Order: C-alpha cells, then sequence, then structure tokens
C-alpha cells in the first residue's frame, strides 16, 4: 500500500539517485547484497514502499535509471551499492545529448520513450495501490531537462490522479554550469507549470555555503551535497514508512500547501546541521530545530524569505518528542515576525511527527515552505532568457531539431504569467 | 365417401426484455478490479 516509484533522469539524477538509495538502504538495514540485516521487525513492515521482495529474501529498489550516454551509469553500476538495481531498469541511448533541450525532448527522447514506458508499467502494477511518482532533475542539462519533462508529459496522461514530486535542481544565480542554462530552464519550467503537482527547487549554490558555513567542511565533494539531498528526500516519507503520533501522508501535504494549482514551487531545508565540534555545545530540543529550520541559511534554494511572504509552510519532525512543543513553537513564529506571512490564512503551517528518528540520531526535523520569494529565480532567469533570445544566440542549435519560435514565446509567457501569480499574493 | 362435398375442399411475438437486465461492469463485484481503462496494462 502507498507504493512509490522513483525516477532518476540525467547525470545529476543518476548520481544523486545513488546517494538517495544509499541512505534508504541503510535506513532499512539492508546490505548492498540486497539482503536484510536489521534488528527490528519495524524495518520490514513498510519496506514495500520502495522495494520488491525477491527470491531468497532480497529487497531490490523500484527505481528507473534513464540517461543518454550510459557513461555515468557505468559508475553507479560499479559503486558499492551498484548490486541492488535490476539491470533491466537501465535505459540508455548510444548518443550524447549536448546540453540541449531540443534533442533530449524531440529526437533522442522519442527513441527511448517506448522502452521507458514499458519499464514504468512493469512496476506500476507491482504496486497493490500506487501512491505516486517521484523524480530527480537537472534543469540545466539536456538529458534530465529534455527526457525528464518528456517523460512527465507522458506520466501525467496515464496516471493523472496520482501525485508526482520533483526534486529539480535549478540553475545557479551567479555562476552558470552551462552556457545554455536559460533555454533549458524556461522550456522545462513551462513543462513543469502544466505537468507537476509538487516541485521543490534546489540550487547548487546554497548547497555550498551550507557545506561551508554551517558544516565547516573543507572539501565538499558532490558526494557530500547529496548526503544532504538524500537527507530531505528521505525525510518526506517518514510518515509513510514509519509510525507517528501525528502521521502525514504525501497527498495531505500538497492539499495543505498549494492554494492554487500553479504555485507548486517550494523551498526546503534540513536540521540539525552542526560541525563535529559544536555537537558538544548545543542541545537537541524542539526549540533548537525550529530555530535553525526557519533560518534563511538552511534554505537549500537561493531565495530569501525576508523578501517575500510565506503562503504556507511545513515541518516533518522525527523523534519521540512532545507534540505540544512543536505546535506552540510554530505558532510563536507566525506571531512574532508576523509580516512575512499573508493574512488571509489564519494558520499557515502543518506539523507532522514520527516515532522513528534517523538510524544514528535521536531528534531531527525537515522543512518545506512555499514562499513568494521564489518568484525571484524566475525573474533572474526570465531576464537572461530574453537577453539572448532577443539576438538569437545559440538558436540555430535548437531550431535544427524541428523546434520553432512559438515553442519559445509560449514558454516565456507561461513563465511570466507565473511570476505575476507570485506578486498579487505579495501584499508586502 | 360420407357425401360431404362441403368438406371435400378445406377452406379455412417479441420475446421480452427483463428489468434486471444489464451488462456486467467492473463494479459492484468484489472478485475483481474496479476500473476500466483504454490501454493501461
Ligand atoms: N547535488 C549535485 N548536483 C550535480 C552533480 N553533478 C552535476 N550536478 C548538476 O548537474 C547540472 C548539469 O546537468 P547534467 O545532469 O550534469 O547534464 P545532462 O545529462 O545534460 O542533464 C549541472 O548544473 C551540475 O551542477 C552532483 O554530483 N551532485
Amino acid at each position: 500500500m502507498r507504493e512509490i516509484v522513483h525516477i532518476q533522469g540525467g547525470q545529476c539524477g543518476n548520481q544523486i539517485g545513488a546517494k538517495f538509495w544509499e541512505v534508504v538502504s541503510d535506513e532499512h538495514g539492508i546490505d548492498p547484497t540486497g539482503t536484510y540485516h536489521g534488528d527490528s521487525d519495524l524495518q520490514l513492515e513498510r519496506i514495500n514502499v520502495y522495494f520488491n521482495e525477491a527470491t531468497g529474501g532480497r529487497y531490490v529498489p523500484r527505481a528507473i535509471l534513464m540517461d543518454l550516454e550510459p557513461g555515468t551509469m557505468d559508475s553507479v553500476r560499479s559503486g558499492p551499492y551498484g548490486q541492488i538495481f535490476r539491470p533491466d531498469n537501465f535505459v540508455f541511448g548510444q548518443t550524447g545529448a549536448g546540453n540541449n533541450w531540443a534533442k533530449g525532448h524531440y529526437t533522442e527522447g522519442a527513441e527511448l520513450i517506448d522502452s521507458v514506458l514499458d519499464v514504468v508499467r512493469k512496476e506500476a502494477e507491482s504496486c497493490d495501490c500506487l501512491q505516486g511518482f517521484q523524480v530527480c532533475h537537472s534543469l540545466g542539462g539536456g538529458t534530465g531537462s529534455g527526457m525528464g519533462t518528456l517523460l512527465i508529459s507522458k506520466i501525467r496522461e496515464e496516471y493523472p490522479d496520482r501525485m508526482m514530486l520533483t526534486f529539480s535542481v535549478v540553475p545557479s544565480p551567479k555562476v552558470s554550469d552551462t552556457v545554455v542554462e536559460p533555454y533549458n530552464a524556461t522550456l522545462s519550467v513551462h513543462q513543469l507549470v502544466e505537468n507537476a503537482d509538487e516541485c521543490m527547487v534546489l540550487d547548487n549554490e546554497a548547497l555550498y555555503d551550507i557545506c561551508f558555513r554551517t558544516l565547516k567542511l573543507t572539501t565538499p565533494t558532490f558526494g557530500d551535497l547529496n548526503h544532504l539531498i538524500s537527507a530531505v528526500m528521505s525525510g518526506i516519507t517518514c510518515c509513510l514508512r514509519f509510525p507517528g503520533q501525528l502521521n502525514a501522508d504525501l497527498r495531505k501535504l500538497a492539499v495543505n500547501l498549494i492554494p492554487f494549482p500553479r504555485l507548486h514551487f517550494f523551498m526546503v531545508g534540513f536540521t540539525p546541521l552542526t560541525s563535529r565540534g559544536s555537537q558538544q555545545y548545543r542541545a537537541l530540543t524542539v526549540p533548537e530545530l525550529t530555530q535553525q529550520m526557519w533560518d534563511a541559511k538552511n534554505m537549500m534554494c537561493a531565495a530569501d524569505p525576508r523578501h517575500g511572504r510565506y503562503l504556507t509552510a511545513s515541518a516533518l519532525f522525527r523523534g519521540r518528542m512532545s507534540t505540544k512543543e512543536v505546535d506552540e513553537q510554530m505558532l510563536n513564529v507566525q506571531n512574532k515576525n508576523s509580516s512575512y506571512f499573508v493574512e488571509w490564512i489564519p494558520n499557515n503551517v502543518k506539523s507532522s511527527v514520527c516515532d522513528i528518528p534517523p538510524k544514528g540520531l535521536k531528534m531531527s526535523a525537515t522543512f518545506i515552505g512555499n514562499s513568494t520569494a521564489i518568484q525571484e529565480m524566475f525573474k533572474r532567469v526570465s531576464e537572461q532568457f530574453t537577453a539572448m533570445f532577443r539576438r538569437k544566440a545559440f538558436l540555430h542549435w535548437y531550431t535544427g531539431e524541428g523546434m520553432d519560435e512559438m515553442e519559445f514565446t509560449e514558454a516565456e509567457s507561461n513563465m511570466n504569467d507565473l511570476v505575476s501569480e507570485y506578486q498579487q499574493y505579495q501584499d508586502a | 365417401q360420407e357425401e360431404s362435398v362441403y368438406a371435400l375442399i378445406p377452406q379455412p411475438p417479441a420475446m421480452h426484455t427483463s428489468k434486471f437486465g444489464g451488462k456486467t461492469h467492473p463494479a459492484q463485484f468484489d472478485f475483481g478490479q474496479n476500473k476500466v481503462q483504454p490501454h493501461a496494462t
């Protein structure tokens, strides 16, 4: 019951998809062999949300790795946890993608959709009652941004009732990991405004400072940033996989979050986060977690809460704690700094809780907030897009794949119609 | 033979449709699934 299915499309998706399944595999006490080696029966109770019982008592994931140029898959096929995947759940094409939205969405994408859909349905029926999908993106690239949305446009039409989350990694504000980041952003965002129920936005910039300032790390490898992304993605299903004195399923999280069908761009964080030294200084109490989670640093996205107004918010605590504390805390926050919140919503937070913390900790939290400062990223990018599209730089690459110019202006206007949605509801 | 020249020459629905009638639909039946789709499987 409440089965999920996980998609990993792209180089980022295939890589953070590794660390993700590395965390959950530990959380349920299973070894890279695929066998269970935990202690409690509680591990095996809701394991079927992410895995599939096999012969001889194995548990293999239900992920789908799809990517052109299987190079980066040859890595995860050779990592420590590379033995758990079904080799059949690997979709790859012998051609490069070129960091180009077009061929990842029109030419090369269309040659693999026959396989990917034949793959997703092999397990969308292995679920007794499917809860919803869950993907990982890289909006700058061509595989994750072309095949990603192309698959979504297919997912939305055969399974509209179900829910699809999206941990999309957005372009950075200051540095640009790609020169054609704008075109790949808008053309994808336009796809996400119509075919997405929820969509977190994570930026590689904020992940660095959090790994620099708060975590005091010296050399933050991408293996470390994904120990963060994995932490929050695991923090959403704790109500699904584990008991809780106030559970909160995946659906009741959106209903309670997006007031309008378009404003599904959220902002996340994780607590606690301390260096190896400061662990011995600061206590682990509910007022601590809520002090760091509401901060403007733990926001994995590069959007400042102190500029816009929180439409709604969330919090998923994990640990045997006192549910009075969480309720009075989240009330005080809205009470004191009562200008960051809109007024036509009396109480605009939800607060889950779970009897089960992570495997190494005793108390943890997890934050999701739907602010109006998210309009800033779509403003910063809608300026860079219209800057170079005005002179038609790098366009002979896109138009060479049967694209047009209406497929551009449509993408831009549909984004500008979204930036106004985030302005009306900002009454300062 | 009986002098019966008058008797010599002889000169003389939709089934229904029951009310209960109906095609079985994949509902009101606990044995099987409860949906109908074009090309799911
Ligand atoms: N958190 C994390 N992000 C990555 C990593 N590698 C690449 N990214 C992002 O992936 C983006 C480029 O998209 P990519 O998936 O690599 O190429 P694509 O196959 O065409 O989609 C860049 O913005 C990278 O910053 C990683 O190892 N960890």
